[PDB]
């Protein structure tokens, strides 16, 4: 059994995702447009700083993510960012090509778009197999939106201060998810469902790293990081 | 020093 406090953690988290993530893509006619050896730079740069923009406003929303220091909220946002943008791409994520289709062809993305936007297999490789095993988790949105807000308060991000506090967050978050799963997932998709979404997010622990690595490497030529964006800079560094 | 992340956090 849901607690009446569970119920509108989910509720909560439900809303805050649909007023984060439109589905139809239209803002994406604001970007620098899609070119298709740096030529997908600007257009990527620009979706990832708008998906910054979104993270951080569902993340506002999160029960207890006011209740953190104004450092705390920035030191958890600048760390997960780039993984709850991959996580909330899974939405766009289609198996069908391995591409991220965002509603028609100059907005749909695959592995030479990626590479075009200055990355390697290393990093795109392991990114399409996460994408490929969250899709075949088949969550339930419910899933998807506590799966987000778990990532976001991880009590381990470093430059944590008051971690006892995030940790109090988290596991709210994590028991809500818990009973979610076996209240409201049916067998057989259920089985250690838990177990493996927990495991979803250590897999993106390992894309950030890697993701930061390039991302220095890219970012340090200053002609490519003068296509960045000035809130892309800002949080990944 | 993040004023743009600061700002966005309200
Ligand atoms: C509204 C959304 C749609 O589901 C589409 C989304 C797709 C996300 C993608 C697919 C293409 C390649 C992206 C941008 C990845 C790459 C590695 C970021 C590239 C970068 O390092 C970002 C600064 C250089 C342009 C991260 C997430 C990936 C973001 C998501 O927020």
């Amino acid at each position: 059994k849901l607690s009446e406090e569970q119920q509108h953690i989910i509720a909560i988290l439900l809303d805050a995702h649909h007023k984060t993530y439109d589905p139809t893509y239209a803002d994406f006619r604001d970007f620098r447009p899609p070119v298709r050896p740096l030529s997908m730079l600007p257009h990527l740069a620009d979706l990832v700083s708008y998906s910054i923009q979104k993270v951080i406003g569902f993340a506002k929303m999160i029960p207890g993510f006011r209740d953190l220091t104004s450092d705390d909220q920035i030191v958890l946002l600048k760390s997960s960012a780039i993984e709850v943008i991959m996580l909330r791409s899974n939405q766009s994520f289609t198996m069908d090509d391995m591409s991220w289709d965002c509603g028609s062809q100059d907005y749909k993305y695959d592995v030479t778009d990626v590479s075009k936007a200055g990355h390697t297999l290393e990093l795109i490789e392991p990114l399409i197999k996460f994408q490929v095993g969250l899709k075949k988790l088949n969550l339930h949105e419910e899933e998807h939106v506590l799966l987000m807000a778990i990532c976001i308060v991880s009590p381990d991000r470093p430059g944590v201060q008051d971690a006892k506090l995030v940790e109090a967050i988290q596991d709210r978050l994590s028991n809500t998810l818990q009973t979610y799963i076996r209240c409201r997932h049916p067998p057989p998709g259920s089985h250690q469902l838990y177990a493996k979404m927990i495991q979803k997010l250590a897999d993106l622990r390992s894309l950030n790293e890697e993701h930061s690595k390039q991302y220095r490497s890219l970012s340090f030529q200053p002609e490519n990081s003068m296509k960045l964006t000035p809130l892309v800079l800002e949080v990944f560094g | 020093n993040h004023p743009m992340l600061m700002n966005l956090l309200k």
